[PDB]
This record gives C-alpha cells, structure tokens and sequence, in this order.
C-alpha cells in the first residue's frame, strides 16, 4: 500500500 | 519492512570540519507518484526528535544551509559542509514511501578529541556490603578517548565472566571525554575464596592493557 | 506555531492497559493532517505505531495491528495510545508527531513521555563508600538496589562538581544500581571529610554516607 497506509 | 542501513554507527569530527552520513534501504524509496520521500532526523541526548530534512533535499524552517542532502533509489546521503556543536547528537533516516513506515539505527556525533588514557580506580567491597552478606568490586575508568574499550575482570590470574555490569556515560562537555564504570558482584561466601583482583583495561592508546590490582 | 505535549502514566505494571495522551495546541486535529504516535528503546531504535487521520480514520504498524489502537477527542484537541497486555519489553519513550502526506514525512515532535514497565517493589538504595588500598585520589560511591529511578547523588551536599562522574543506572534483578566517582587532590584527602549524598524521593530517603580510609 505505501504511502496512504503511512499518512492518507 | 524496508531496512535503513547507515554508515557509519559513530563519527569523529573536529570542529569547523566537514561530515557525511550515508543511508542505504533494502528496496528503492522512489513512489509511483515519481516522489521519493526520505527524511532526515536529528535528535540531542535527552531531547525530543527534529525534522532536519524531507523528500531527499528540502531544508525544514530553521535548518542552516551548512546541511545538504542527496540521493536516488536506494543510496541517500546527509553532509555538513562545516560542523557546529549545535550539531553534535545522532541523526536518522526515515522513509515514508514504504508501509510501514521505518528509520534507521542512527548514526552518532562526535567530537574529534586528542587520544586520552584511562584513569583506571579499583575498590574492593565495602564491609558494610560484606555484613549483607552481598560483595561487589568496582573498577573505574576515567577521562578517555576514544569510547573504544575493553574492561577484563581476572581473579586470582583467571577471567571472569558472569555477574559483571557496565555502565558508559556520553561524551563531556568540558573536555569531550568518555568514562566507564564496571561492577563485579559475587556472594560473601565467593570473595572470601580468593585474594587477588584486578581489572585490566584495553584501549588504543597502549598496545598493552592497563592493570590495576588489589590482593585481600 | 504548533506544539505537542504527551501525558500518562510513569510506571505501569506487566500484563496491564495503559493510555497516552498527546495534547496539541496550535492547531486544529480535524483540519488537514495525520497524528502518530512512535516510541523510542532503549539504544534509541525507533519504531512508527500508527495515526489518526483528520478524517478520523486509523492505520497501525502491522507487527502492532492488534495489540494497541488510537482513538482521538475532537472537543479536547487530543488523541490517545492504548497499550493492552502489556510486558517490560514496552519499555520505551513515546512520542506523538503530526504528519504530511505530501512531504511523506513526520513535521512536528513532541517532547515525550518515558513508559516504563515493571513489577518491582518501591525499594530504597544501599549506600556503600569506596576507597583505595595504597598524586590525585579517586573515591567512589555504589548505590545499589532501588526501584524506580530516578536517583540524586551529590559530593559534598552540592560543593563538589568539578571531578564527579555520575554513571547511568543499569538492571540488576529488577532493581537499579549506579555507581559515582570522584577525583579530588590528596592534600584535601583524608585531611577533609567527603561525603556521597544520596537521595530517592519515590521510597522517601536520603542517606549520607561519608568515605572512611580503608
């Protein structure tokens, strides 16, 4: 997932 | 879990000099969305964390110039074109692009410092401790550079090697020192077995260890 | 600007559920961004546990997606950490942050709050003196067996700062033990009397142990 799962 | 590795775990660094640390992850940090989000945190002894740089490069609020940061896919890289003391702590990489989110083990900052001898102090157990029936040799080691160093606990010529504790203090802000403290605790009905003691520090600063004794 | 101050419990026993508090001023939590929480061991390894996001929604670090969760108060301005079964390898200092999706990055810290976990007893130290057998004199002071920290030790009810070298407590079994050096002219000694000071305002005592040649 990246990013979003770290901050969305 | 993507692995930051830096290089190196400490750093030796006069005054006024220039210092890089380099960061190295398991798998690129460039995301889809062509952005590769890699920061950088610096943290003093008993301060909170700070934000020193984001996305690679980009500078935070109150960062001076003297920081630059670079790198692509897995390799980034933290200089300082000339180091301050405001600079002295350890400092991390950090990457968001990855979940989760993950930092490195850190890398420390010190002060570059002429080579020092230990000041090596032994003491035997107090009879106080003896009356509890408790008995605890402390070896001190004093004022030494660099914090490399390798305390050895030896009874009657053999080595021991359970029941010993260290303790490190950081590095001093009169004369950039380190200092050690090494504790040997044993029963009353072992201390009174045998006669001499000694602790036996090795170091850079000699090739031979430094012993200091003491019999009962 | 945008502060953030962590709240909770010091100590907490093995096997409990305790909850941090991160209180936040200088901004609103329901605006824009995502508010984490991250905890620091011992040798200073940092671990990301997850946020809240202004939304309201959460995520966690899938090593912890069971064993903790986040919640938040919009009327007070805080979100919570709430730690469940919790053991002594918790042990840590934790941290809340404010974070941006743009910047893929953690902004804003606060100054954190030290979670220690343990089952041991509110114990008292044993004071003991060290001196030399046989230029610069060092002697020593060896406190040992309390819980919990922190310590005060002094040399010479505060006189004396210029060779003292505090080490760090380290674990015995369950309990702590430092040890205090201090280096002094042999002018000075046995001449003049040293004495460690020592105090332990959790068990409420202060002992004064002065150094006797051996």
């Amino acid at each position: 997932c990246g990013l979003e799962c770290n901050f969305g | 879990d993507v692995v930051m590795t830096q290089t190196p775990l400490t750093l030796s660094v006069t005054i006024g000099q220039p210092a890089s640390i380099s960061c190295k992850s398991s798998q690129s940090l460039l995301y889809s969305d062509g952005k590769t989000y890699l920061n950088w945190l610096f943290q003093r002894p008993g301060q909170s964390p700070k934000r020193l740089i984001y996305l690679v490069s980009k500078l935070d609020s109150g960062v001076p110039d003297r920081f630059t940061g670079s790198g692509s896919g897995i390799d980034f890289k933290l200089k300082i074109s000339r180091v301050e003391a405001e600079d002295l702590g350890v400092y991390y990489c950090v990457q968001g692009t990855h979940f989760p989110q993950t930092f490195g083990g850190g890398t420390k900052l010190e002060i570059k410092r002429a080579d020092a001898a230990p000041t090596v102090s032994i003491f035997p157990p107090s009879s106080e401790q003896l009356t509890s029936g408790g008995a605890s040799v402390v070896c001190f080691l004093n004022n030494f550079y660099p914090k490399d160093i390798n305390v050895k606990w030896k009874i009657d010529g053999s080595e021991r090697q359970n029941g010993v504790l260290n303790s490190w203090t950081d590095q001093d802000s009169k004369d950039s020192t380190y200092s050690m403290s090494s504790t040997l605790t044993l029963t009353k009905d072992e201390y009174e077995r045998h006669n001499s003691y000694t602790c036996e520090a090795t170091h850079k600063t000699s090739t031979s260890p430094i012993v200091k004794s003491f019999n009962r | 600007d945008v502060q953030l101050q962590e709240s909770g419990p010091d100590l907490v026993k093995p096997s409990q559920s305790p909850s941090l508090t991160c209180t936040v001023t200088g901004y609103s939590i329901t605006s824009d961004y995502s508010w984490h929480w991250i905890r620091q061991f011992p040798g200073d390894k940092l671990e990301w546990m997850g946020y809240i996001h202004y939304s309201g929604s959460t995520n966690y670090n899938p090593s912890l997606k069971s064993r903790i969760s986040i919640t938040r108060d919009t009327s007070k301005n805080q979100f919570f950490l709430q730690l469940s079964s919790v053991t002594i390898e918790d042990t840590a200092t934790y941290y809340c942050a404010r974070g941006t999706i743009y910047e893929g990055s953690l902004d804003y810290w606060g100054q954190g709050t030290t979670l220690t976990v343990s089952s041991a007893k509110t114990t008292p130290p044993s004071v003991y003196p060290l001196a030399p057998g046989s230029s610069m004199v060092t002697l020593g002071c060896l406190v040992k067996g309390y819980f919990p920290e922190p310590v005060t030790v002094t040399w010479n009810s505060g006189s004396l700062s210029s060779g003292v070298h505090t080490f760090p407590a380290v674990l015995q079994s369950d309990l702590y033990t430092l040890s205090s050096s201090v280096t002094v002219p042999s002018s000075t000694w046995p001449s003049e009397t040293v004495t460690c000071n020592v105090a332990h305002p959790a068990s409420s005592t202060k002992v004064d142990k002065k150094i006797v040649p051996r």
